[PDB]
RNA sequence: UUCCCGAGCCAGGACGUGGAUACUGUACGGUAACGUAAGUGAACUCCUCGACGCAGGCAGGUGCUCCGGGAAGCGUUGUCUUUGCUUUUUAACAGCCACCCUGGAAUCAGUUUAGCUGGAGAUAGGGUUAGCUGGCUGGUAGAGCACCUUGGAAGGUGUCCGGUGCGCUCCUGACUGCCCUUGAAAAGAGGAGGGAAAGUUGUUAUUUACACCCCUGGCCGUACCAAUAACCGCAUCAGGUCUCCAAGGUUAGUAGCCUCUGGUCGAUAGAAUAAGGUAGAUAAGGGAAGUCGGCAAAAUAGAUCCGUAACUUCGGGAAAAGGAUUGGCUCUGAGGGCUGGAACAGCUAACUCAGAACUGGAGCGGACAAGGGGAAUCCGACUGUUUAAUUAAAACAAAGC
RNA sequence: GUGGUAGUAGCAAAUAUUCAAAUGAGAACUUUGAAGACUGAAGUGGAGAAGGGUUCCAUGUGAACAGCAAUUGGACAUGGG
């Protein structure tokens, strides 16, 4: 069975805090409790040890990342642009 | 504390000159017996089951060694 | 078993006997088709050697 | 029925004052202060526990014979062994790649 | 199965004339239960005396159960204060006095 | 835990006899994980232990509690009772009982209560290692315990063999989850990398924890109370004051009620039973008409089965509301484990549900325990906080903005 | 310093005592027995800390103190630990 209609992971927080605030939490709480793919081994076993720290369970390696996802999109843009700036300098 | 398991070692530990006494225990079940040499660090002890071997063994202990003690 | 399905030990044992005794009646059917599709080639190859 | 009293100076429920109910030749039930459970040597950089070498509190590692505190290998006392293979396969190859250049640097 | 022959001598009593040792034989014939049965003595149980001292023979039985039944007897004769049952050995009781 | 008897251990420092190892230079064995009676290692450097959160269940262990057999003594006995109760114990210390090799996985397989694990090498077969408060022997029966007989304190027997569990206690172990919370340091002990030194077949030299042997361990606290009488409240004051251990029955239960071990009867007494008090019960008919106001007290209450609205931030409301059943006794059915190889044959252990018959002054959550409910308005969103001794709120805080 | 108030208010929470014998000048109250109760293992039980400081233990006793009594005592005195 699916055992709630909508609220999902945030049935936890019950009948309080207000539904707009509760939804903001739902979408990024869904991110952080996810497993992500490891860069280094491949296996999708990465968990968030602490805000800004992620550990690949199978691999044993730890790496830095976002608060609530492995790769923040701003940081993905910098990895693109610094690879470009290195190439044109030669 | 410690045990001995054979007659090679028990003859050495008796003859060793800091061994004080040999208390000898006997108990009915049949007549299983214990020798115990109080040496200086440890109380060594040697279980024998047959009485006729143990009677022979008490002769093999030295006379110049001091004590012997028995229950009964 | 981990789902729910079987409530006693007896129902699991009764389930294993039902689902094994299919595969005996399967292997009666499967062995003859493996024999006959071999004998489809074996009747052919005895004929096709006798061509030359 | 029978209920007991702490024997040592510390009458509180800390780590150090861990205790173990025994009964005696008296038929009398009584504590013994067994200490904290020793962590056995997790050793780097893997941080796996080492086979061969027992959990003791670290002053009692003195009592043991030297044999017992190690493993007879290279880096045996503090290494994973598996980790050790890494050390050799590095130091073999990183010398060989460094050597192959320095013969090619004669030209 | 094996067999055990016990005893209860009444000798220090009877020579004062206070116990009748005939009475205790016929008491134990009646009152002993076998398989939760009374007066159903056959082949397991065999009760028979010198008269100086009574014997009881059994097949699963308990040394205790004889001391239970002799305490039952001594209450009916009003002799509890005078004597008590005591183990002389394994396979034996003796009757005694208080001091 | 300080005295005595017995059995050990540790720190510092060490003679001696007898073993190992080397003498053109520090032991060997195993494929390995690592091993054994020993098996040198200066300067300097790196590492480990010391060294760490909370919640959750799961498995294993100590102690407790429990059931049965055996042996002692004890109790009850007008009646019945192979019966009911007590004892049946074993210390620290000391010895022994995740990772590697072969191999190469999809018709994916292994596996937990729960998820996880696997070509960065799974299942399987064979090893190595970690461990607890596990088992056996020593310690150790000489002690302790329970009984019996002679003295007027001497001498004896016995102390045996098994179960059970979502049980209670503390501990360990590996897991799972939680955080804009990620959960001390230093003394001290040890390992490794390094190779400085010494040692030429004998008074040598490394072993001071290789085995045994030898010597020394200062200073101070240590009585007793720890509270309805040893503390603080002016007092032998119904007040206050941190920690540990924690039995049986009933029950979900460390709730309430009764009990065993241990503890206590300390609180000025005797006689009468007026009014008025203090606390506690009960009242025909009516049922808030009392009162500022249902204030006080009644009524409801457990468990099982059925049933459950407006409204809603869809999570709730909800134990909504509204009903039926429950005792005793006698039965029936369903639910495990271990042995020898279509599933059979033997031995056997739990308290948990479902249903039926009978029976009773229609009682049965029989004492104890245990929500009154519903319809609306105002304020504050919520949990949280506050005027120690007249104000707990609508006040403070709060996340969000 | 002393009255009247006045032999008055009052000594009523924590379920509870009773019978015998011994001791003594004297017993509702001390001790010993026999009964009957309570506490009911998050105990009024067994051990520590803070605080107290000899209250601990024994023998003895003329007062006062222990809101009645007292042969008892954390009181008083002499010893010991």
């Amino acid at each position: 069975a699916k055992r709630t209609k909508k609220v999902g992971v945030v049935g936890k927080y019950g009948t309080r805090y207000g539904a707009s605030l509760r939804k903001q939490v739902k979408k990024i709480e869904l991110q952080q409790h996810a497993k992500y793919s490891c860069p280094f081994c491949g296996k999708m076993a990465t968990k968030r040890q602490a805000v800004g720290i992620w550990k690949c369970r199978g691999c044993s390696k730890v790496m830095t990342g976002g608060a609530w996802t492995l790769q923040t999109a701003a940081a993905a843009t910098v990895r693109s642009t610094v690879a470009r700036l290195r190439k044109q300098a030669g | 504390a410690k045990e001995i398991r054979d007659l090679r070692k028990f003859l050495l530990t008796a003859r060793r000159p800091d061994a004080k006494r040999v208390t000898i225990v006997r108990q009915h079940k049949s007549t299983v017996t214990k020798f115990k040499i109080r040496c200086s660090r440890y109380l060594y002890t040697f279980v024998v089951e047959d009485r006729e071997k143990a009677q022979k063994l008490e002769g093999s202990l030295p006379p110049s060694l001091e004590k012997v003690s028995i229950p009964g | 078993c981990k789902g729910n399905q079987f409530k006693n030990k007896r129902v699991l044992i009764e389930a294993i006997h039902n689902e094994k005794n299919l595969k005996l009646k399967e292997k009666a059917l499967q062995e003859q088709l493996e024999a006959r599709k071999s004998k489809a080639a074996a009747q052919k190859e005895k004929r096709r050697m006798k061509e030359l | 029925a029978p209920r007991l009293v702490y024997r040592r100076h510390n009458h509180y429920a800390t780590g150090s004052n861990r205790v173990r109910r025994v009964r005696t030749p008296g038929a009398k039930v009584v504590f013994h202060n067994v200490g904290k459970q020793p962590s056995r040597p997790k050793c780097g950089n893997c941080h796996r526990a080492l086979p061969g070498i027992p959990a003791v509190a670290p002053h009692r590692l003195r009592l043991l014979k030297k044999r017992e505190r190690t493993v007879h290998r290279a880096y045996g006392g503090s290494r994973c062994h598996a980790c050790v293979r890494e050390r050799i396969v590095r130091a073999f190859l990183v010398e060989e790649q460094k050597c192959v250049k320095q013969v090619l640097q004669v030209k | 199965p094996v067999k055990v022959k016990f005893t209860v001598d009444c000798q220090k009593p009877v020579d004062d004339n206070i116990i009748e040792a005939k009475g205790l034989e016929r008491f134990l014939q009646t009152h002993i239960k076998v398989d939760g049965k009374c007066n159903n003595l056959g082949d397991r149980v065999q009760v028979s005396r010198e008269k100086a001292k009574v014997f009881v023979t059994a097949e699963p039985f308990s040394k205790r159960y004889i001391k239970y039944l002799t305490k039952k007897y001594l209450k009916k004769q009003m002799l509890r204060d005078f004597m008590r049952v005591v183990s002389s050995r394994d396979t034996v009781y003796e009757l005694r006095y208080f001091q």
